């Protein structure tokens, strides 16, 4: 909803990998961002647009 | 929830009592934002005034005419009104 | 049948019919929760009540 | 590092959601308690009318 921010995890397939690293992407960011690791976060800005 | 960040903006029915509990953090966070935004001049001791505690929430009105006269005491100080006293004297003396 | 060592005092009390007994952890609901993280949970108490 | 310590004041993004579980009734309390403090003593303060203020925003300058 307006506001709210749910973190999403992404657990890779191996259970580990060295060196490994995320760079989170979506279409259009205006809409969202987010980056980092499996740790998403994203973040909400309008109340509607899938 | 709300994406707003001032008083009446929210149903106190929103949260259904079935929404995830995620968004409590957001809901105190926009009641406190709210609660400082409303007043944000608020930082002397209480200053309870609570309108005059008896009358005052519904006789305080200003439409086309004011009341509640005020009555303040004479003003022998920062000369004012022209206290009854001092117009006699001064008509009288010419 | 319990005995305090500290001030040698005995009392009893009853439990719910132990096979064995330990000490642990508690899962991570009472290890110490995060907002953030009943992302699933609601407040339909979904088979979780004594919090 | 415990912030539920606030009165008269409070600061909506210190709650940091991403914490321990004792902020929540602690924050209740203190908001509870700021507000009887503010103003202990409520019954109807409806001495607004539709926003008033903005017509009658003339507590400031009480010359003209």
């Amino acid at each position: 909803s307006r506001g709210s921010q749910y973190i999403l995890t992404a657990t890779l397939s191996p259970a580990n990998a060295p060196n490994q690293n995320i760079t989170w992407t979506s279409s259009n960011p205006n809409i969202a961002t987010v980056s980092g690791t499996s740790t998403q976060g994203t973040i909400n800005a309008l109340l509607a647009g899938f | 929830e709300t994406n707003a960040v001032v008083i009446t903006d929210l149903n106190p029915l929103y949260p259904r009592d079935r929404d995830y509990i995620y968004e409590g953090a957001a809901q105190i966070r926009l009641i406190k934002q709210t609660l400082q935004n409303t007043f944000p001049n608020v930082t002397e001791p209480v200053d309870i005034d609570s309108d005059t505690f008896k009358i005052m929430s519904e006789k305080l009105k200003f439409t086309g005419d004011a009341m509640d006269v005020g009555g303040l005491m004479i003003k022998n100080v920062t000369p004012g009104t022209g206290d009854k006293d001092v117009v006699t004297k001064g008509q009288m003396e010419a | 049948a319990v005995w305090n060592y500290e001030f040698d005092t005995w009392s009893f009390r009853t439990i719910p019919y132990a096979q064995c007994i330990g000490l642990v952890d508690p899962p991570v609901l009472e290890r110490g929760p995060i907002w953030s993280d009943f992302q699933e949970i609601t407040w339909d108490d979904p088979s979780i009540k004594e919090l």
